[PDB]
RNA sequence: AUCGAAUCGCCACCUACAAGACUGGAGCUUGCUCCCUCGAAGGCGCCAAGUAUAUUCAUGAUCACAAGACA
RNA sequence: GGCCAGAACCAGCCCUACUGCAUUAUCCUGUCGGGGAUCAAAAUCCGGCGGGCAACGAAGUGCAAGAAUGGGUCUUGG
RNA sequence: UUAGGGAUAUGUGGCGUCAAAACUUAUGGGCUCAUUCUCGAUACGUGAAAAGGGUGUUGGUGGAUAGACAGUCCGAAUCCACCGGCCCCGAAAAUGGAUGACGCU
């Protein structure tokens, strides 16, 4: 993770600028856990480089206690012999749902870690993920599409909590200070949004008019 | 798997009628080697030497209903090191 | 509230088929799943039932009978003047737009190019106006709030010294 | 969706021989996927009620009778179908529809879901489209209501199939993946 | 008429003489061109595009390499029957911003008369502008779904 | 410093949030009516720093990894 | 050049576009009566009588034989 | 049902990912919620389940009573028997484990 040496002095001698792959952010909240693990599998072994965020919100169809027990029901798989070399049951959200998407991979081969590597999974937005650019959504994954209202659902977040993790008090204090910081940074910056819609409309009577027809041709003026 | 046939998903391309109308046009999948070998133009353009390769293939008919397309390269088959890896899709043949 | 119910009369868009993007009146309405659908004005839309999965349902609903008949329902679709209202409106207008991007050329493409290209020109020229006359970018707040502190520190005479002896070198 | 199921009108006898010289012509009425089964069902029809094989029959004419308008209407459907636990039952069901045909497939689909039956141990009875005041189920008359209204809630929109994407921007619609 | 003859060709209509076109492929990808002609014997085309708005000069280029707009110049003021087979044969080589002096007037007499057909035109500054336009293939973009 | 590489969309306007039994806002009549920004676009970018009067492009000779890439 | 590519055309083959003939009546349409519901109505529904082509791409009904006089062939040879 | 190879179509079986195919198709209808062998998706494969039961829900067949039933009168449907679909109870074994896995409502 930390750059060697040797890496910087050659970036160094090289003088290239900062370089940033090209990678898909995507906000798991209100996702439905299977649906948005196919995709992203797919995704991942179509070459994608994916990172999702907020896996602490994603949603399994059911009521709390019995995903719990199937949760539970998964952590009594052991090797009894030495349960060290047995199943690791990873309690963190981001953690299961890599698990969910592992479990649709090819895992035991190159091409199939290669696109498990290809994965980076956060609970919450993290600093480091919340300034590099619009988030998306599964439209097909999505809760509000995928289950009717009426049936329960559990938040991924409240059942690994009772199953195990650790860090839910943590992830809910770090995302209460993330958005307070960025509705602080929205807030600001309206004046700035509201100068530049006031350009564009000063500008729709600046620019000739032939093109101000053309605009209003194609439903842009 | 036969390897003669490759298939190819081509970005906003998702409809069978869409990879129809890509059915004949040039493929080209590219790469590096390890050392600088011969090219097109070797010797007309040494601006070109490199250890960039590319090997060429065409759309031979549509696969599925969601815009995959089938692919065959010009004699050989493509490596399987290609595999998820960014395949060239040009606009030519052109018959429009 | 709001939304648009289903009911005799109600001006409805279709959302995907053959008959996309085009208007029909409910005219009857079946069940729970289908209704029947009918538009004069429109050669393609005919009585013909539709699933309401694929309608959308409008902001108008002319006044008539349900399984009118079809010079009731051209009458009342005539005097209530939907069909103006919503050719009025900015949704039927992004739906011809959409549809003459569809149908549209190269030099069409060029075209419209050419005029966002203008109007971004333009609009950046307007921003500029109104920065200057006012920092709201990042670059014009951070201007005026060092160049208070820049004016106060350069103001002493060992600065003003070097400057004018460094400028002069220059 | 047109109905899976076309209304046709089987009409057929015995051949004629010298012991029945001039035998007796049915009209059949069925509902099949195609003309096939529709002769099908008239020969299994014939065998049963007037001990006439096919092999030994003609079939005069297999016409499709065609829909009339389509209206919404109250369509009764008396229907029966066999099972080995029960035999065979015949029930009386009311539906909203706007052809004869779309009323038989919908019944045939409500057979198939609400008892397991298949097309093969259903006989339809008969088909007839009823007056609003001689429906008798709540279910069907709600829709008699002269100012019926509801919104339409829970739907689920999906675009299309041009437009479909995999990945979109939040609360945006450009597609990242597509 | 006949396969032997020179007149004959099998070109698609779209590919029609003052015609603007797409260059597909070569050094000047993604350039708007202006068809001249069809060499003889079903040959390839001839592009000029002027080099003044484009920089494309007289060229050969093949149809298949080139996506034939619907919008259209009237070149028939163009000359273009100096422009023949043998301006473009070149030298036979021995053992082992330079243009000759034919090809040179060639293309200033063609580039002059092009300039005057598209100036003398409705829409004459706009598809001189479009003639200087690039055209580049996008993300998010669907040119199977276009028309041209 | 080997090193020639594959990758080909930028942004201090998306890069805040929440809900889809749901309004941008009202009314009472509660599913219709009336207002507004009319409720199907994140902004740029695609060869003149902007829509007009320009201006070097060749011979890299008809496809070849774009022979180039700090947008 | 007995090498690598592109395009053109020829023969063969493989895909696609381009459609006519029969049928419709338990149907279409006016009017009178009944009946229905309404706030009054129309409609859904049932009879009689009078006309008929539901013909917009009429039908998702039976059969179709329409000389590619547009693609592919690195699936064949030139 | 089988010489060594291409191309085009199928058979059985499939088209959420593993895994090619609906990038999770329709502008198709209904039904189902299943808490520690964790509902179901098991043709052959019985290679797992019954008798009996359920006022869970969704259908059907007869019978009835209609200022009815309940509530303390007062305004609209109510009651009885029976038979289905899916789900549930019945349903207990030994290494951690299997609709193939993940998951799916
Ligand atoms: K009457
Ligand atoms: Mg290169
Ligand atoms: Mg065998
Ligand atoms: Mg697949
Ligand atoms: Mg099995
Ligand atoms: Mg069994
Ligand atoms: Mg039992
Ligand atoms: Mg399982
Ligand atoms: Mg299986
Ligand atoms: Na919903």
């Amino acid at each position: 993770a930390f750059p060697s040496r040797k890496d910087a002095f050659r970036a160094q001698r090289k003088g290239a600028k900062k370089h940033r792959p090209e990678i898909i952010v995507i906000d798991l909240k209100d996702h439905v856990l299977g649906r948005a693990a196919a995709v992203v599998a797919k995704q991942l072994l179509l070459g994608k480089k994916i990172t999702v965020v907020r896996c602490e919100q994603l949603n399994i169809a059911g009521t709390e206690i019995r995903n719990k027990i199937k949760y539970l029901q998964y952590l009594r798989k052991r090797k009894l012999t030495n349960p060290t070399k047995g199943p690791f049951h990873h309690r963190a959200p981001s953690d299961v749902f890599v698990r969910t998407v592992r479990s649709m991979l090819p895992r035991y081969t190159k091409r199939g870690m290669k696109a498990l590597n290809s994965l980076v999974a956060y609970e919450g937005i993290p600093p480091n993920v919340v300034r590099t650019g619009g988030r998306v959504v599964i439209p097909r994954a999505q809760r509000h599409v995928c289950y009717r209202s009426e049936r329960p659902y559990t938040v991924l977040g409240n059942m690994c909590k009772h199953v195990g993790w650790k860090y839910s008090d943590v992830v809910a204090n770090l995302e209460k200070a993330r958005v307070e910081k960025a509705s602080r940074h929205h807030e600001k910056q309206a004046k700035l949004r509201d100068a530049w819609k006031s350009a564009r409309k000063e500008a729709l009577a600046k620019m000739p008019k032939h093109n101000v027809e053309v605009l209003k041709k194609f439903g842009y003026a | 798997q036969t390897k003669q046939t490759a298939l190819v998903r081509v970005e906003n391309v998702n409809t069978r009628e869409d990879a129809t109308w890509y059915v004949g046009k040039r493929v080209c999948y590219v790469y590096h080697g390890k050392k600088v070998k011969r090219c097109v133009r070797w010797s007309k353009a040494p601006a070109r030497r490199s250890t960039t390769r590319a090997l060429w293939g065409r759309v031979t008919r549509p696969h599925g209903n969601a815009g995959m397309m089938r692919v065959k390269f010009n004699g050989a088959s493509v490596p399987a090191s290609a595999i998820g890896r960014r395949i060239r899709v040009y606009l030519y043949p052109s018959q429009i | 509230v709001k939304s648009h119910y289903i009911c005799a009369g109600r001006l409805v868009r279709i959302l995907r088929g053959p008959r996309q993007d085009r208007v029909g009146v409910i005219v009857d309405i079946v069940d729970a799943n289908r209704v029947l659908v009918e538009n004069p004005e429109d050669a393609k839309m005919w009585r013909h039932v539709q699933n309401l999965k694929n309608v959308e349902p409008l902001k108008y609903c002319v006044s008539v009978s349900r399984n009118c008949s079809a010079k009731a329902l051209k009458d009342a679709l005539a005097s209530s003047k939907a069909l103006e209202k919503y050719a009025k409106t900015r949704t039927a207008a992004r739906v011809e737009a959409k549809k003459a991007c569809a149908v549209s050329t190269d030099f069409e493409r060029y075209q419209l190019r050419v005029a966002r290209r203008s109007r971004a020109h333009w609009a950046r020229k307007v921003f500029d106006e109104k920065d200057a006359k006012t920092p709201v970018s990042w670059h014009k707040v951070a201007l005026k709030k060092m160049l208070k502190k820049a004016a106060k520190m350069d103001s002493t005479e060992g600065a003003k010294r070097r400057m004018q002896k460094a400028i002069a070198a220059r | 969706v047109k109905p899976h199921l076309r209304h046709y009108q089987v009409v057929g006898r015995e051949s004629p021989s010298e012991k029945n010289p001039e035998p007796t012509v049915y009209k059949f009425e069925v509902f099949a996927p195609n003309f096939v089964v529709a002769k099908s069902r008239f020969w299994r029809m014939m065998r049963v009620k007037n001990k006439v094989k096919a092999t030994h029959g003609d079939v005069l004419s297999c016409k499709v009778v065609k829909d009339a308008k389509l209206v919404a209407r109250n369509y009764l459907v008396d229907i029966a179908y066999y099972s080995q636990r029960c035999g065979y039952t015949r029930m009386v069901k009311e539906f909203r529809d706007v052809s004869k045909t779309g009323a038989v497939s919908q019944a045939y689909h409500d057979l198939a879901s609400r008892h397991r039956a298949r097309y093969h141990n259903i006989e339809v009875l008969n088909v007839k489209s009823i007056p609003d005041h001689e429906v008798k189920h709540l279910s069907i008359a709600q829709y008699h209501a002269p100012n019926l209204s509801f919104p339409l809630l829970q739907r689920r929109t999906k675009a299309t199939r041009k437009d479909r994407a995999i990945f979109v921007k939040k609360n945006t619609k450009r597609a990242v993946v597509a | 008429v006949s396969r032997k003859s020179p007149e004959y060709t099998t070109l698609r209509k779209s590919c029609a003489p003052g015609a603007i076109a797409i260059i597909l492929a070569g050094r000047f990808r993604g350039r708007r061109a202006v068809i001249l002609k069809q060499l003889p014997h079903n040959g390839p085309l001839v592009v000029s595009g002027p080099m003044k708005y484009n920089g494309v000069p007289i060229r050969r280029i093949d149809s298949r390499y080139v996506i034939a707009t619907s919008t259209t110049v009237d070149i028939s003021s163009v000359d273009t029957a100096p422009i023949t087979a043998e301006v473009f044969q070149r030298p036979k080589a021995e053992k082992p911003t330079l243009v000759s002096d034919a090809r040179a007037q060639l293309q200033k007499k063609i580039d002059a008369a092009l300039i005057a057909a598209i100036k003398k035109d409705a829409q004459g500054k706009e598809k001189a502008g479009y003639l200087r336009s690039v055209f580049t293939v996008k993300p998010g973009d669907a040119p199977h779904r276009w028309n041209w």
